[PDB]
């Protein structure tokens, strides 16, 4: 339901 | 040091909507309100890397430190026991779902510090934990630390009938989910009522909050609101103080049932102790 986050953050 | 002065209110000499209620009890979320932008700049999201989901609420006490519930990190009965690589802290948010592009900041954790004596086996006594962020966050109009009380602030606000405020991205109902952070102002209830309301052994690192079945007003924290702050504004130096941490409850907004919170003040020393040994 959550928009994805800066893939740079995982 | 700048603690509890919200850049978009106190700073600018603006007052949010329900402040009055707070302040007029000093004698001058379920069934809550939509927060105003920048109204709770110390509110943190505790976010799981995979699944990418919200686990709890939290507060920003420093530029390096976050305050949450112990039970957020570690609950064996439920196979819960998180490590500082399975989480991401999201600061400066409002909407719950979306990645607020240039307003919110996402940090990685450097170390978790559970209360040595958190009692997960009986009653959640000492439900408090500190996380220290990999790197410090810059404050902006939306990101800003809350204050931590002193023996005399805790002394005079922490009283039956005083309103404090709770905030969360959590459940809007027991059996509902918001798009935006919610808020609810709840009164501190006396010990006796707190006690006679449950079977659990009430300790002093605890205080309860909610209205009586009889005041014609409801309100409570709920599922997902854990760790979030219970705050008060001193009418004295009109800064916001984090007085409790959403610990435990029996249902959500259940009549003749109240919210139990960690007594932030009572554990303040341990919190000092950990900030200047390794912070
Ligand atoms: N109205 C609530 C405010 C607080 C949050 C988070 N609480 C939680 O989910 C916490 C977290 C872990 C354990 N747990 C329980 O078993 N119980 C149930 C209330 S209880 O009286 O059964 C209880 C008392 C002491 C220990 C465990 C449970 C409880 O509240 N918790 C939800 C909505
Ligand atoms: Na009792
Ligand atoms: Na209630």
């Amino acid at each position: 339901d959550f928009e994805e986050i800066p893939e740079e953050y995982l | 040091a700048d603690c509890g002065l919200r850049p978009l209110f106190e700073k600018k000499s603006l007052e949010d909507k329900t402040e009055r209620e707070l302040l007029e009890s000093y004698i001058d979320i379920v069934e809550g309100s939509d927060a105003e932008i920048g109204m709770s700049p110390w509110q943190v999201m505790l976010f799981r890397k995979s699944p990418q989901e919200l686990l709890c609420g939290a507060s920003l006490i420093s530029d390096r430190w976050v305050l949450t519930a112990a039970h957020c990190l570690l609950y064996p009965p439920w196979d819960k026991n998180f490590t500082e690589n399975d989480l991401l802290v999201r600061i400066g948010k409002h909407s719950r779902t979306r990645y607020e592009r240039n307003i919110e900041k996402i940090s990685m954790l450097e170390k978790i510090y559970i209360h040595p004596r958190y009692n997960w086996r009986e009653n959640l006594d000492r439900d408090i934990a500190l996380m220290k962020l990999k790197k410090p966050v810059a404050f902006s109009d939306y990101i800003h630390p809350v204050c931590l009380p002193d023996r005399e602030t805790a002394a005079s606000l922490l009283q039956a009938g005083y309103k404090g405020r709770v905030t969360g991205w959590g459940n809007l109902k027991e059996t509902g989910q918001p798009s935006v952070l919610q808020v609810v102002n709840l009164p501190i209830v006396e010990r006796p009522v707190c006690k006679d309301s449950t079977r659990i052994r009430i300790t002093d690192n605890m205080f309860c909050a909610g209205y009586k079945p009889d005041e014609g007003k409801r309100g409570d924290a709920c599922e997902g609101d854990s760790g979030g702050p219970f705050v008060m504004k001193s009418p004295f130096n009109n800064r916001w103080y984090q007085m409790g941490i959403v610990s435990w409850g029996e249902g959500c907004d259940r009549d003749g049932k109240y919210g139990f919170y960690t007594h932030v003040f009572r554990l303040k020393k341990w919190i000092q102790k950990v900030i200047d040994q390794f912070g």
